[PDB]
Parts: C-alpha cells; structure tokens; sequence
C-alpha cells in the first residue's frame, strides 16, 4: 500500500491529480495485454486498475462483461494473470497496482493465501466489487496483514456512518463511485479528509478529459477510467490499438496538472 | 447493521456491491414492519385464498404405493394459479414493494413459473413488471414467455455468459443496481443476499403449515418425511419450515442429478459442490478448481442452477435435513408413473421429488412410512419436452 | 317407463335404438340409488376435495371494473384440478360405473378439456379408458391429446363426417352400441339422451352451489346475474341449478356469434336454430331447411356444438334464463382484457361469458350490479390459438 | 301396409320365406340408384328397405355410412329421394318399400306432413332407427293415420314388456335385431306370434344365403340385408356392378324355399 502514499505526496507535491486506467488482465491477449499495460504507464497513467477475469462480473456493463469473455476465449486464468503482475511489477517499481477481484476468487483457495499471493508479486491494493463494508472484516484484515490495501466504495448518497467506516477501513485510496449501476458531487470530498480518509479517487463512467478536471478541482486525489480505455480497446480489436490508447491516457493526465 | 440475523450458520449474507445495500436494508426494514402488520397479514391471507385459491388439496396416492407399507400425500401445489408454488410468494413480495411506495418490479425466470408468477401479481397489483431469463430458455418454453407479456410484463432474453438462469439472475441485479429507488427486485428464490432467503421462506411456509393440519387431521399424526424438490430452495424451505422443530420428522431435499453425478453435468452443489461466494450469498456452490462458477445441468430447467439457498446448507451442516439426488431418467419414470396411476401430470422439478419417495418405499417395501411429497408444480409446461424425450427412445 | 322425468317441457327424451334402452335405464337406476346413497356421496366429496380442489375461489375482480357500478366475482373452476369444471362431473360419474360393476369408459371430446378429464378420472379409479375426438381436433390440441395417453387412455381420432365434434359424440353412442354390457359411456355435456342431462347438472352443481355461499358471505345477498358459456350445457346449469328458485337472479348463459350470426358461422342454436331430433335428445339444432345437422363454428373449439342441453332450451322457454351470444373477436378481447388486469389467463370458452358480463357493464356503466361469471377453464391451451390470431393482426 | 300383409299371404302359401335387401337411395347417384333398385326385385328381392340420406346416420357402421356420403356427393336431398320412390312405386305396384328414417328427416317439417308424403308417394312401412318404442308415440300415430306400417326393433335380448309393446304397436314386419352395434337367436319368434306381432324378419349383419334359411327354418317370415348389397355395390363402384347385385340376390331368394 505504501506505493499509494509515495504517489501521492508526489502529485500534490507536483500539485498534481492521479489518472489510474483500468483494463482487464489477458484481455485480448497475454502477451497483448502486457502490451497495453506497458502503454498505459508510458503514456502517463499514475497507477493501475487491473481485472481478474471471473465467469460472473456481477458489477460491470457489457464493455467489461466482453472484456472478461475476450480474455477467456483466451484461456486466461487466475494463475496466469499473477504471473502477468509479476511481470508488470518487475519492470514498473513504483506504479502501484490494485486488482478489481470478486470475492468468490478471493476466496477460493484462502482468504489468506489470497492476500498472500498479492504480496507475492507486489499488489499494492486489492477492491473486492461485491464484498460491502459490512461483510469486509475477513478480506481487509487479511489484506492488512499482507500489506496490501483495502479499497472500499463509497457511494454518491452514503449516509454519514458509511463515510466513517470507509475512512477507517480503507487504505490506499477511497473509491468515490460516481453513479449507480453497472460499469459502462463534491459534498463528501471534505467529510472524507475530516475522517482520515485514505485519498478519493472518483471513477466507473468516466470517459473524457472533462471529468478529471473537475474532480482534482473538487479537492479528489484524482480519478479512475474504466470502460473508457476497454472501449479503446474495443473499438481497434493491433498496432492502432496501442497509439489509440497512448493518444487517450496523456489527455488525462495533462488536465491533472490543473 | 441488520434487524435481522442474515447467516445461517456459516452460510448466507449480504455480499452485494456497496451500492445495494440500502436497498436490502430497506427491503429488511419493510418486511420486519409487515411480519408485525395485521393489515399487511389480512391482505396477504385474502390474496392467497380468494386469489390464488389456498389452501391447496393434500391428496393421497392410493395406487402408487399399492402392495408396500408407504403412505403417501402429495401437496398440490400444481392446483395454486399459476401453476406452481411460486405464485405464494410473489404475492406478499408484490405487497411488501407496495409498501414500500415501488410501482416497478423486476423479476429472474428460467422455467417461467417464477416469471409468470411474477407477471401475473404484477398484473393484479399494477405493478409494471420486466423479466429477465436466459434467451436460451426463452427458446424451450416459449408457452411461459407468451404467458408472461399477455399479462403485460417486459420479458428480457439474456445474451450475456452462458445465456440461461444464473445469467438471468446477474442482469436482475444488475438491473437493480440501476434503480432500486423505483423498482423492487422479486427473487424468486429462497437464495441471493439476506434478506431474501428470510422473505421467501416466510412467504411460502403457510406450504409446510396447511400440510401439518392436514395431515393431522387425515392420520393423527406427523408425517415420518416430506420430501421436496431443490432448485434454489423455496417449495422445500416452504415445506420444511414448520416442520424443523418436530424433531422426528425428516426432511428430505432432492437436488438433480441430470445425467449422473459422475458426469459432473448435474445441478446438486450442495452435496457435490463446495462453499464459494455468488449471487449476494456464501453457500455451496457448483465451481471450477479455480473460483469459477460452474454451468449446471438438469432435464427440468427450474433445477437448473449451480447454487443453493444458505438455509438448506446449514439444514443439511447440523443434521436437521438430508438432501439427496435423482437423475434425469429417474425423474423421468416419476412423471409417467404419476400421470398413469395417479392421473396427475407433475411438474418434471416435482417429479424429481416424487422420483426419490417412490425409490424410499420401492428400496425397502415392507417399512411402515407415511410421506408426504411437495408437488410443487403442474407438468403441462412439460409435455413437449417429455414427448421429445419419449419419441427418442422408442415408445 | 323411467324412474326420473326424461323431459324439461318439450326438451329432452330418449331417442336412441332401441338397444341402447337397457343401458340408459341401467345407468338411470343406477344414479338413482346413488343419489341417496350417503356413501357414495361421501367418496364423491371426498374426490372433489382432496383430488380436484373443491372448494374453487370466488375471486373479486378490482381492476375491470373500476370506474363503474359492477362488482364483478369469478368462479374460479380454471383452478380445478384438470383446468376446467369438466373435471367435476366425470368423477361422479367414474364413481357411477364402478357402482355398475363396469370396467372401462368411452369418452367424446372436441376441445380435449373433457377427454383429459375423462383420461384422469380413468387413471385415478382403474378404468380402462378409451375417447373419440374429431380428427380436425386432434391437430389442433395435440397437447390435450398427449395428456390424456401420458395417463393411460385410448385416443380414438375422428375420420367420419365433418371430423368434429359431433362426429366424435357419434362414434361415442356407435361404440356404447357395441357394448354397454362391459363399458359406461361418460358423456361430457348436459346434453344427450336421459338421463344424462340430468345426472350431469346433478354432478356440476356444487359450481351454484358454493357460488351461491361464498357470495353471500362476501357480499351478504344473491348476485344480480350468474353468467356462463354454453356449449353443450354444463357448467352454465352447474351454475344456475342452485338459483333456479332464486327468482330474483338473472341466469345469462352466452352462445358464441363466432364470425358473428348473420354469417351462419356460429354455434348459437338455441337462439338462432329450430327444435330437432339428434344426439338422443329434442333440442334446438342448427340444421338445414330439409333437416340435416349442419355445422357449427366457433373459434374456441370447446363451444363448437351446433345443439345444446334441453334444460337450456326449457329454462329459455319459461323466460327463466335469458341466452345471448358473443362473437369471436369479443371473446378475444375479453380474455386479452383478463390476462393483463386481473393475471388470469381464461380458456376461451369462459371469455365468452366473461365477454358479456363486461358488455353489461360497459352498456351502462352506472348502473348498480353485482355479476359472477362461471370461470370455467383456463386458458393455457388457447395460447398458441391466440398467439396465432394476434400474429395475423398487427399487435 | 296391405302390401307387406299380402306379400306374406303369398310367401307361406308358397311356403317360402322373404329376402329384403336395404340400399341407400341415391347411392351411389340417382339415376344409378333405379337401375340397382329395378336390378334387386328382378333378381328376386320380395320388398325393398330404402335409407334416405342423413347428415348423421348413428345406428350405421361405416359400410353405409359412405353409403349417404355417396349420395350426398351426387346431391341427393330428401325431396329427391321421394321423387325416386314414387318412381320405384309406378313401376312395381307390388313390391312392399320400407323406409330406413332417422328422427329429425321425420320431425323436420312436421310428422304428419311426413308420412303423409309417404302415403303420397306410395311407402308402405316406416322404420325410425332413432325413435324407441318408449318415444314411438306420435309417430306411429302418424303413421296408421296414413296407412304406413311403423316397424319396431326387436332387440336380441328384449324383455317380455319389450316383446308384447313392439307386437301391439308394430305393422307390416317385426325387424328381428341379430347383434349389438351398428351396421356392417329363436327363442323370440314364437313368443311374438303368441303376441300376435307383425311377421319377424331378422336382418343387422346378414352377408351370404347361409342365415336366411336358418331364419326361415326358425318360423322367422324372412331376412333383411344390409350392408351386403351396398358393400357389392361398394365393390364395384357400373355394368359389372349391377350383374353383382343380380347374382346375389338369387341365391339369397332361392334359400327361402326352404
Ligand atoms: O469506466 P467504467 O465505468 O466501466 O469503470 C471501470 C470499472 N472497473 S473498476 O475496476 O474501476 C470497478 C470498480 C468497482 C466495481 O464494482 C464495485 F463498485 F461494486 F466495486 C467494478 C469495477
Ligand atoms: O346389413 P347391415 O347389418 O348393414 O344392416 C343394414 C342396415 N339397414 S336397415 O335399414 O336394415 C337398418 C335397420 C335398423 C337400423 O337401426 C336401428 F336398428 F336402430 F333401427 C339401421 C339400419
Ligand atoms: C426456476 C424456476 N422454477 C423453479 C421451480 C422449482 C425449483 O425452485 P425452488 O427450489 O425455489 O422451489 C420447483 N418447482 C417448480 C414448479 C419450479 O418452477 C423458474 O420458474 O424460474
Ligand atoms: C367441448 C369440450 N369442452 C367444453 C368446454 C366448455 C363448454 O362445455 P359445457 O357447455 O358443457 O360447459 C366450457 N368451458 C371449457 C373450459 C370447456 O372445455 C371438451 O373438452 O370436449
Ligand atoms: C439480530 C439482528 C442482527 C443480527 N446480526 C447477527 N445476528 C443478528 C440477530
Ligand atoms: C433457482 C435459482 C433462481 C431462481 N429464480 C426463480 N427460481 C429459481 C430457482
Ligand atoms: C317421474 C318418473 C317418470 C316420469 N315420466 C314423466 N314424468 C315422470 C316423473
Ligand atoms: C358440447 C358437446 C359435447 C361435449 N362433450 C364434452 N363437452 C361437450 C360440449
Ligand atoms: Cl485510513
Ligand atoms: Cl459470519
Ligand atoms: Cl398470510
Ligand atoms: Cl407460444
Ligand atoms: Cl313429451
Ligand atoms: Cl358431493
Ligand atoms: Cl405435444
Ligand atoms: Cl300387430
Ligand atoms: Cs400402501
Ligand atoms: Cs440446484
Ligand atoms: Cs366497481
Ligand atoms: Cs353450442
């Protein structure tokens, strides 16, 4: 998790907001995915949101639901997407890494042998999408003890012990979640430091340079893009598919500047 | 923080995305508010009479078991409208999203009972109904799926992942993820997050009750079993519930075996899958090596899901309840014997539970028995599937 | 000579060959000693409640009738086990033939709801069954068929004459020819020689009977109208016979118009035919100038009889019942109008009446009635019917 | 009804039996229809039994049902079939015609406006195959106002209310019933002459000269047969017809000598 604290003390010491992308893990490919995710940090993505395929991606639209079909018809596994971190991790030190999981995945084989395979190959922070702050306590204790950090959601309309439990809970950063729905308001950006919050990252829907903007003006650590980048990656399904992203990414992260 | 305890032992929970849990806590608020309704009770009790025409018949087989020491008493929940037993609970769900000012419902389907169940109180409530099933099941009974827009519900076919039920079940929640502020979610299942597990089985126990009376009434006594079909566990919650604390009587789930536990193409995770996390609950799962879920298998397609309801795991953890399977073939010679000795068609779902009373009085015919079998629904939805099946073979 | 009056007025009699008289006395006699025998009629009930259902609802319709002065109560004989109240009277008479000592049943059937009947009744009480249905049905309810030989029974298809209805009930009365000494034909209407019209209402009319309490407890008076369907007769006199002496009921039995009356592509006898001699019985036909039986038509093939019971004719004649009619294109309207405000699907035989009682109120919706109509079947073998009509159409 | 009275006067004074065969008039056309009927009583036929076409014919199998749909595919109405029979009449004065009813052709436009066209056109018995004796009652009051003979059913097994009620109310002949069923036993025939019934003949399923001299040896005044002429013209359906139909009765008439 200490991944999170070092960028983030260096973009607000660059006066600065985060742009973390998400892509699916092995979609379309392995060895293509690698490829992408290479890019992505080249183009200027602060950190990573990566997603383990699963049969059932309860919480995410069509866009991410064919990301996870991609990377099956790839044969992509759980095994082989640790042996991409791992890769990843070993030529990008200091990009921290969260993983989208559902928890069936989680756990699966342990809880504990989870988190500790995540520390393994240098996860910084592991989202559960369908473990509530309710049901957390044996995900985020596990991920305490292998230093890895929780990440929780805090929704648009979260009443004020919501806020509390997620300042307490979480680490890394605080997901701020920007509608309802599937994958496809500045009011609780102060209450969220009162409490110690971990820093807010708003995400799920955005898609344009438009938003980041707002959200580092709101006084949010920066901002998460989802189906944005898959879109990308959809719409060039291979060497136009790399500039399409790169051309994406450095836009984000210009208007985090100011 | 929940009114109401949502495990059962090890097995159950609320593992649904931070977004949905207000709407579950306000269902649990709603529901423990209409429990202690007297007018909320009375209304339910009028619907389930003058309506869907409760109490359902408790008819003894005299032929079946002609020639054994089996008595046995099947509770026709094929004579409810609608067909099913699905319809019972779908009518105090319809009442509780009333209660709670919803004016939309959506609804899960892959037999279709549960959608036309859904539709039909719909229908009668004017409540605006949408129902998603698996277009793969849209295709084999498409009967239930004219059945359902007659009565002026949207039905949704479902492209996403293996196109049946459990697919079925993820654009519900999916769906519900979008507004649950509008519409309530009518699971159709004693499974899912709490509290639907609670809700159901309270809505289907007056099944397990009016059994308990009525075979009192007819033998002067409990009955030594009931037995009931699993497919997600609502009929067999419904008629186990008021029978858990009567000690000496069993209670039997029958999960399907489809071709054979063997070829692992079967629908019975709760004694041959293991503990994993899906559809909002912990609760044995059918599952790869690896944590993915699992395609099931069953001739009859309301069996058809790889998961159970939370309290039949723990039932069957403690001892209180032994679950069972049957094959596709077994239940199969259990729907032909009901229609010529019994001049019942059953639902292929129930024939699966009727397979495994006549296997207990066949296997030991001289054991003095009284069972009783929830037939849970009608096999009119059937006949085309067992005329084809028929027509394979020779006969 | 007879035990009982063949006659209602000038409707009715015996005219059959003379070696059919035995049979008819035999089964008069029968009936007779039946009727006061509280041990059959303890089986009977016994039967009607714990295998068919009875007691079936009386549902209050809310949503049709809002905005008007009718209150509007269906007797629901679709919950009935089988799917009609032709289930009702075939179980009396099942138990009439083992109280004769015979063995097996011939049946007629054209919508198939009484050959299936006819088939369970069979299989529940150990007779031999075999039915005879107009070959044209056959094609056309394929799913009835399947269900009455899934139960055990012999489906006879129908190739002489017009391959209908009628022919079927011809080649019923040539069998039973053949040998009443062994088989009890199981006539399935009001209709025919004595003592079958009689015997049938006897055994119908618990459908009046518990309308007649239920409403009373419901609504502490006598309804204003009981309106039923008439295709041979019996659910309708199942409903009026227990409010025959009630002289301020209005009992409203409904002939379907089919394509509408002045096209003569109907089935309304008693209203548009002339007294005949046919079928064992004197009743309104539709015929020709020189008097041959001519064919009837109705888009629901359960209506699709071109006589009707005797007792129909005589209640007629008094000014007791009044008879109307209903056209096809109104019976669809009224069963679309039922599934999407009140989620049930009625048979198309039964929209007919249920077409007429909202004509009553739609005619003058200010007007202050209390109605109940004789819901007699459900409507899941009429879906592809309908599905069929409203293709051809736009919707 | 003299007819028949003065056809069995002249059959025991020659000590001979009567053999009548039954067609469906019209069957299979009009015209064809007399040349049949002229054939049978050239061949020997002693009186004629004659159907009129019915829309529903229920006490026959399906040799003469095809029989009436023969002849309603040539158009054969009753009105028809009595402008054949006052033809039959003028060319055999004779030849006692009976005709084979069912209710509804005779309670069509009146029952007596029925027998007396009947009595019109030269009929001299009515057999209504529907009516019971227990329903006979207006008919065969119709019929003895009109000096038509109304025939009874003798059932095989036939009470004695049954025996003395057909020999009070029956002329001409008694039709002694030889089976159940449709179209396709001594110990009553002298009961009937006890009862002083109209002359028995025993007919329903008679096909070949074997019963027609068990009838006569009986003390029965003759045999009817059915379903054997039309299944001969049933055969041959039109010159090698009729030679069938001529063989045929011969050898049937031969067989009442004794
Ligand atoms: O751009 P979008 O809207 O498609 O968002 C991308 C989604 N990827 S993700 O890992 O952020 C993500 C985050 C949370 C999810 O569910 C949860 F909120 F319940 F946790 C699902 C996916
Ligand atoms: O040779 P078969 O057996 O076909 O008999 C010929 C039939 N023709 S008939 O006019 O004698 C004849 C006589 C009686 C009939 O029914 C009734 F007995 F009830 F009256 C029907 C036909
Ligand atoms: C799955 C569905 N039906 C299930 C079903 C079942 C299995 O569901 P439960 O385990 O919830 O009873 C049993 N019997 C009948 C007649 C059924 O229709 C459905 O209608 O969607
Ligand atoms: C003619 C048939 N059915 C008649 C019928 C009728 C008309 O028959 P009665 O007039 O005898 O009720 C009414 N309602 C339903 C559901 C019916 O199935 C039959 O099943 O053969
Ligand atoms: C009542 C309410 C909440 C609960 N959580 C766990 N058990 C409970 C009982
Ligand atoms: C299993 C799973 C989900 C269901 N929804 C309705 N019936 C079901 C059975
Ligand atoms: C009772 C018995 C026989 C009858 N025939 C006419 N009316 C009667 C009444
Ligand atoms: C009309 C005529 C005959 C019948 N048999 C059964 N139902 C009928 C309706
Ligand atoms: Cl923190
Ligand atoms: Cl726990
Ligand atoms: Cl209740
Ligand atoms: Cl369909
Ligand atoms: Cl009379
Ligand atoms: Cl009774
Ligand atoms: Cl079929
Ligand atoms: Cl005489
Ligand atoms: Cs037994
Ligand atoms: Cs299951
Ligand atoms: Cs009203
Ligand atoms: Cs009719």
């Amino acid at each position: 998790m200490e991944r999170y604290e070092n960028l983030f003390a260096q973009l607000n010491d660059r006066r600065e907001g985060a742009f973390v992308p998400f892509v699916t893990l092995g979609d379309p490919g392995i060895e293509q995915s690698l490829k992408i995710i290479d890019t992505l940090i080249d183009a200027g993505a602060d950190a990573l949101e990566l997603g383990v395929p699963f049969s059932d991606p309860l919480a995410d639209g069509p866009t991410i639901q064919n990301a996870n079909l991609r990377a099956f018809a790839a044969g992509v596994t759980p095994a082989q997407c640790f042996e991409m971190l791992a890769l990843i991790r070993e030529k990008h030190p200091t990009i921290p890494i969260g993983l989208l999981m559902y928890a069936n995945l989680v756990f699966n084989n342990g809880i504990d042998a989870f988190y500790a395979r995540c520390e393994q190959v240098g996860v910084d922070s592991v989202l559960v999408a369908d473990v509530p702050v309710e049901e957390s306590a044996p995900f985020r204790q596990a991920a305490l003890r292998h230093n890895i950090a929780p990440i929780f959601i805090c929704p648009p309309n979260a009443d004020d012990d919501l806020l509390r439990q997620v300042a307490s809970y979480g680490r890394g950063y605080t997901y701020l979640l920007s509608r309802s729905g599937v994958t496809g308001l500045h009011h609780l950006i102060e209450k969220l430091k009162e409490y110690h919050a971990a820093p807010a990252l708003q995400g799920f829907g955005i898609s344009s340079p438009e938003q980041v903007s707002a959200a580092v003006r709101a006084g949010a650590a920066g901002a998460i893009s989802g189906s944005a980048i898959v879109k990308i990656i959809e719409k060039n399904l291979p060497k136009q598919m790399l500039a399409e992203l790169r051309s994406f990414v450095s836009a984000m992260k210009a208007a985090s500047r100011a | 923080t929940t009114l109401l305890n949502p495990y059962f032992g090890e097995f159950g929970g609320m593992y649904v995305p931070q977004i949905l849990m207000p709407a579950l806590n306000q269902l649990e608020e709603a529901f423990v508010s209409a429990q202690k309704d007297p007018e909320f009770q009375a209304q339910f009790a009028d619907l389930l009479k003058n309506y869907a025409g409760r109490p359902t018949a408790l008819t003894k087989c005299q032929n079946i078991t002609a020639g054994t020491r089996t008595t046995l008493y099947l509770k026709r929940e094929d004579l409810l409208h609608g067909g099913a037993h699905k319809t019972n609970q779908v009518l105090g769900q319809a009442l509780l999203a009333k209660r709670m000012g919803k004016s939309e419902i959506i609804a899960e389907t892959g037999a279709g009972q549960h959608g036309v169940a859904s539709a039909l109180a719909s229908a009668l409530l004017g409540l605006k109904c949408r129902i998603y099933m698996g277009a793969k099941d849209v295709e084999r009974q498409s009967p239930n799926v004219f059945r359902m827009r007659l009565m002026g519900a949207e039905v949704i076919p479902v492209h996403s992942g293996s196109a049946t039920l459990t697919d079925a079940c993820n654009e519900a929640l999916r769906d519900w993820s979008g507004s649950y502020e509008t519409a309530h979610y009518m699971l159709g299942t004693a499974a899912g997050p709490h509290p639907y597990p609670t809700i159901v089985r309270e809505f289907q126990r007056m099944i397990g009750e009016e059994t308990k009376a009525q075979i009192l009434d007819k033998e002067g006594r409990l009955p030594d079993a009931v037995i009931a079909c699993v497919g997600g566990g609502s009929n067999a919650i419904g008629m186990f519930a008021d029978f858990i604390n009567d000690t000496s009587v069993g209670l039997i789930g029958v999960e399907p075996g489809g071709h054979g536990i063997e070829t692992g193409e079967h629908g019975a995770p709760l004694k041959h899958g293991r503990v994993g996390i899906y559809f909002g609950m912990k609760a044995p799962m059918m599952q790869t090596a690896d944590g993915q879920i699992e395609e099931s298998y069953s001739i009859s397609a309301g069996l058809d899901f790889p998961s159970v309801g939370p309290q039949h795991a723990y039932l069957n953890s403690i001892g209180r309840a032994d679950y069972v399977s049957i094959t596709d073939d077994e239940a199969l010679e259990a729907f032909k014997t009901l229609c010529r000795h019994e001049g019942i068609i059953p639902a292929l779902e129930s024939s699966h539970a009727l397979a495994h009373a006549l296997k207990m009085m066949r296997e030991q015919p001289e054991k003095e028995q009284l069972l009783v079998v929830n037939l849970s629904g009608r096999g009119d939805k059937d006949i085309f599937t067992v005329h084809d099946i028929l027509k394979a073979r020779g006969e």
